[PDB]
RNA sequence: GAUUAGAGGUCUUGGGGCCGAAACGAUCUCAACCUAUUCUCAAACUUUAAAUGGGUAAGAAGCCCGGCUCGCUGGCGUGAG
RNA sequence: CGUGGAGCAGAAGGGCAAAAGCUCGCUUGAUCUUGAUUUUCAGUACGAAUACAGACCGUGAAAGCGGGGCCUCACGAUCCU
RNA sequence: GUCUACGGCCAUACCACCCUGAACGCGCCCGAUCUCGUCUGAUCUCGGAAGCUAAGCAGGGUCGGGCCUGGUUAGUACUUGGAUGGGAGACCGCCUGGGAAUACCGGGUGCUGUAGGCUU
């Protein structure tokens, strides 16, 4: 105070950002595509300095690429479930579920 | 097939918990004795419940062990009381069992005032030959994974020997 | 609900004993402490007296610390003594006395300390000392090696060790546990201790059987018969199998048959092997199922 | 900040390594070390006593004493800017040799051979360790194509 | 009490977690970090839109819950109720303190 | 150690139930508890793990030989000189 | 089922699973006596610690281990009594 | 081929499950008078050798987990040294040298000293 002892005391809680970090995925329908980016660019205002825009070249919050994805879920690599979708690579135990139906 | 896997006594537990400190506990050894024929042994506690009487070391339970024929022995003469019936759930996750009686007298001992209304459990341990092997001191080592036993692989034994049946429940 | 504990953190974070020490065949505890000498002498070796009893033989071994292994000076082991007369008594105690006179012997003899350095036939409540000097042998003390901890009073790890003594290994040792004292008495006859390294105590045990119940007797001694055994000789046998012993402790190995060089198990499977059969375990039962 | 401590900062320097949390493979017991042989100062942490201190956890002296079971070394310590030739006692599990001079003894071997060889053949070879000198004029052969035509990459944005 | 985020935009300290040793840090006033549609499955929304800071820099709390809720309304102006789901992916674990003085 | 989120499943309770009677029943359910995943972190966490760094050695005080002494170590040997 | 998730007098860190924990059994090496070294640094002392040597011992069958606490803190000059 | 005792490395050696068994080799297994110790000859200890390899143990199988070792991750992240290089700053590019770790995709699943057997 007096900084006789000067140390300060918590107060309010930050998050760090790092040059391509990742602050906002929006999924939708592929319709949306001008809705996507025109609201977004919104919180441009809303945070200090300049964040780049960007439309992904995924199918959505996996980990995958553009949408040869379906073509992998039909060979059924990839198995939806939940809000992403589960890897399954060609290992694993189910030499015999691979048999009875893949 | 073989006296391999047959299934045979491996011990019989029997123990009282008192849950007092006094001369209720000694009459208990006292009838135990009786029972079975060699000395018990006492079991203190191990943390403090008010809410039950006890403190750290409070002297609490009466309890022995018992191998051979006299396992057989007392296993059928407590039997007798039930007159060979136990329920599913009393056959435990290894094919270990247990039931627990209320009295002494139907056990062939009269009432003795100078002790009292004692009752006592009974939990039975089955086996097979070679089991010991994962108690020995040479070398060490599991019982193997399929010569083990479970809850109806029990339910055999004890409808095919004692005849006593299982009710659903 | 459920929880497992043998899941991929668990085993990512296991760690693994040693082989001995995890299979429950050693003690390393025991093992540092008795198997390294100091580093002021740096290559004296120091040597140990294995023994260890299984449930059919007897084992004595002189063996010392190398940086790859160690080396077995000698061996003996218990289930050789026909050569000597002794038939029947495998893990006795006297079988395992006269396995450590054996060894004793057999080492003394392979060193040229034959001639010199006998121990007795008879009782003894001691070992036997002797003069150590330069050059031409003084003495030999191998430092005994029990069993993983197990010892009480009367074992026949005690008893292989009256054996080598009495066979003439100076080896450090005050007796309060052979057969022959009791941990109240306080005072060891020696007398009893005689009893059992000539093994008066099974004569006994024979002779109580043979007057309570022949169907007993025999159902517990059957091979005995078999070799037509005596409670008679069972004190005479082992002392000339003593002078026998002494007689010639060198060993005399065997020849070798020829192999028929195919079995003991399953030759490990081949790459494309068992890159295939999961191809087939998939592919042929999946024709199978579309055939339904 | 703090001061004198025996052992201050060692919280990950004398830790066994991140799995070997075992009892001490007895090989380390069973070396053999003399008078005078280069070894290297390494603390466990299990031993629990006869530990160097921390200053000296990685240097490498001679050794000039022998006990039961731990030995003497020679060190050089740093300090303000001269430099101490100090002794001290390590038990004997903290200690390793140091392939350092075995390599160079090694060497002197075959050095020695070879001027043997030299004597039996009259011929000067070069002794040992001449550096590494530059590249000679060699042909390279390029039967089989024309070379590879390498051009930058386009830039692309992966988020 | 104002305290603009000026003072506590760089970078500067090492990351304090909300640890054993700060204990009453204020709540992030962020909170909730999904809105809209959350429970949709992989097949529907096909469209992933991004947002990448090219800034290194400090983000506060407070501002995120601005920006969420200002990025929230344009989008349900537009896409609707149920067409889309944002998922703020950055959380607030780094504490700053303020040093009173008399 | 902190933490978002969906899912797939039984279990321990609860909301109101119902059954009609307790049913977490088929309907639920909501949480919990798992099981595979999932978004973001650590000066006082860590499987991994650099760049620059700190020691030693890069030969006569060395190497190979031959013979003595040792109250030490002790199969015979050792090591030290 | 059980890889330290527990306990090791106390802060935290390190260390430990036929132990360094738990239970027993026996005991005083928590003793007498020179020198060496580490630790802080002037490489002074005090404190603390390291490894040997000479005695008397302890336990254990024995190999060995023990000269205070599993290691890192827990304590003090001249003069005078 | 393979086992036995002591081991060195201490997971390519662990864990799970199924199959296989080149002596009495280990071991299960039968008893408790001697020695010994327990409430219990379960353990320890002693004395045995009727059956047993059912178990341990050894070997094998696993589109097994684990573990070791390779790739892809990447010359990316990172940094020694330089500038009167850009930027208002936050940061960043370049010259010069060094150069990683996940996710993911391969391969492997004990070797071996010593003294001692057997080819069931």
């Amino acid at each position: 105070t007096g900084m006789r002892g000067a140390f300060g005391k918590p107060q309010g809680t930050v998050a760090r950002v790092h040059i391509g970090q990742v602050i906002m995925s929006i999924r939708t329908k592929l319709q949306n595509k001008e809705h996507v980016v025109e609201a977004l660019r919104r919180a441009k205002f809303k945070f200090p300095g300049r964040q780049k825009i960007h439309i992904s070249k995924k199918w959505g919050f996996t980990k995958f690429n553009a949408d040869e994805f379906e073509d992998m879920v039909a060979e059924k690599r990839l198995i939806p479930d939940g809000c992403g979708v589960k890897y399954i690579p060609n290992r694993g135990p189910l030499d015999k579920w691979r048999a009875l139906h893949s | 097939e073989n006296p391999m896997r047959e299934l045979r006594i491996r011990k019989l537990c029997l123990n009282i918990c008192v849950g007092e400190s006094g001369d209720r506990l000694t009459r208990a050894a006292k009838v135990l004795e009786q029972l079975t024929g060699q000395t018990p042994v006492f079991s203190k506690a191990r943390y403090t419940v008010r809410s039950f009487g006890i403190r750290r070391n409070e002297k609490i339970a009466v309890h022995c062990t018992v191998r051979g024929a006299k396992a057989e022995e007392i296993l059928e003469k407590g039997l007798k009381v039930r007159e060979y019936e136990l329920r599913k759930n009393n056959f435990s996750d290894t094919g270990n069992f247990g039931f627990g009686i209320q009295e002494h007298i139907d056990l062939g001992i009269k009432y003795d005032p100078s002790i009292g209304i004692y009752g006592l459990d009974f939990y039975v341990v089955l086996g097979r030959p070679g089991f010991s092997i994962a108690d020995k001191k040479r070398r060490t080592g599991c019982i193997g994974a399929k010569h083990r036993i479970s809850k109806e692989e029990a339910m055999r034994w004890f409808q095919q020997k004692y005849d006593g049946i299982i009710l659903p429940g | 609900f459920v929880k497992v504990v043998k899941n991929k953190a668990y085993f990512k974070r296991y760690q693994v004993k040693f082989r001995r020490r995890r299979e429950g065949k050693t003690d390393y505890y025991a093992r540092k402490r008795l198997v390294i000498q100091d580093k002021n002498k740096y290559n004296t070796p120091k040597y140990r007296m294995i023994v260890r009893v299984t449930n059919r033989d007897i084992i004595c071994q002189i063996a010392y610390a190398r940086i790859e292994g160690d080396m077995i000076v000698c061996a003996a082991y218990a289930h050789e003594l026909p050569k000597y007369g002794v038939k029947v008594g495998l893990t006795n105690y006297a079988a395992a006395y006269c396995t450590g006179l054996l060894l004793a012997r057999r080492l003394l003899n392979r060193f040229g300390m034959d001639k010199i350095y006998e121990g007795q036939v008879e009782v003894t409540g001691d070992e036997y000392n002797v003069e150590s000097i330069d050059g031409q042998p003084g003495a030999f003390t191998c430092y005994l090696d029990a069993g993983l901890a197990r010892t009480t009073t009367g074992n026949k790890v005690f008893g292989a060790l009256k054996g080598a003594v009495d066979g003439g290994l100076s080896i450090p040792h005050s007796t309060k546990r052979f057969p022959g004292y009791d941990s109240e008495s306080k005072e060891f006859n020696a007398e009893v201790h005689r009893k059992h390294i000539m093994g008066q105590n099974v004569a006994d045990y024979m002779r109580y059987l043979m007057e309570e119940d022949e169907d007993a007797y025999k159902k517990q001694f059957s091979q005995y018969i078999k070799n037509n055994v005596t409670p008679d000789m069972m004190e005479e046998m082992y002392k000339k199998a003593h002078a026998a012993i002494r007689e010639n402790p060198v060993y005399e190995k065997k020849p070798k048959r020829e192999v028929k060089k195919k079995r003991w198990n399953r030759p490990k499977m081949s790459l494309a092997q068992k890159k295939d059969r999961v191809a087939q375990k998939k592919a042929s039962f999946l024709r199978a199922q579309e055939r339904a | 900040t703090n001061t004198k401590g025996k052992r201050r900062g060692t919280r990950y320097m004398f830790s066994r390594p991140f799995r070997k949390h075992g009892v001490v493979p007895l090989a380390t017991y069973m070396r053999i070390y003399k008078k005078g042989d280069i070894v290297d100062i390494k603390g466990m942490g299990t031993v629990q006593k006869g530990m160097p201190h921390k200053c000296y956890h990685g240097k490498t002296g001679r050794v000039y004493n022998v006990t039961q079971h731990a030995v003497g070394i020679v060190v050089n310590k740093q300090v303000k800017g001269k430099i101490l030739a100090k002794r001290i006692n390590v038990r004997i599990e903290h200690i390793k040799h140091s392939k350092s001079r075995d390599s160079f003894l090694k060497r002197v071997k075959e050095n020695d051979q070879k001027k043997k060889e030299a004597k039996e053949k009259g011929t000067w070879v070069q002794l040992k360790r001449q550096p590494a000198p530059p590249r000679e004029a060699h042909f390279v052969r390029t039967n089989g194509k024309e070379p590879e035509l390498l051009e930058p990459i386009p830039y692309e944005f992966m988020a | 009490g104002r305290r603009p985020a000026r003072c506590y935009r760089y970078c500067k300290n090492k990351p304090y977690p909300k640890s054993r040793f700060c204990r009453g840090v204020p709540d992030a006033k962020i909170r909730i970090f999904d809105l809209g549609r959350k429970k949709a499955k992989v097949d529907e929304f096909p469209l992933c839109g991004h947002m990448v800071s090219d800034e290194y820099e400090q983000l506060s709390s407070e501002a995120l819950e601005a920006a969420r809720i200002c990025a929230n309304k344009y989008m349900v102006k537009s896409c609707g109720k149920d067409g889309f789901h944002i998922r703020v992916r950055l959380h607030p674990f780094h504490v700053i303190r303020i040093n009173k003085m008399l």
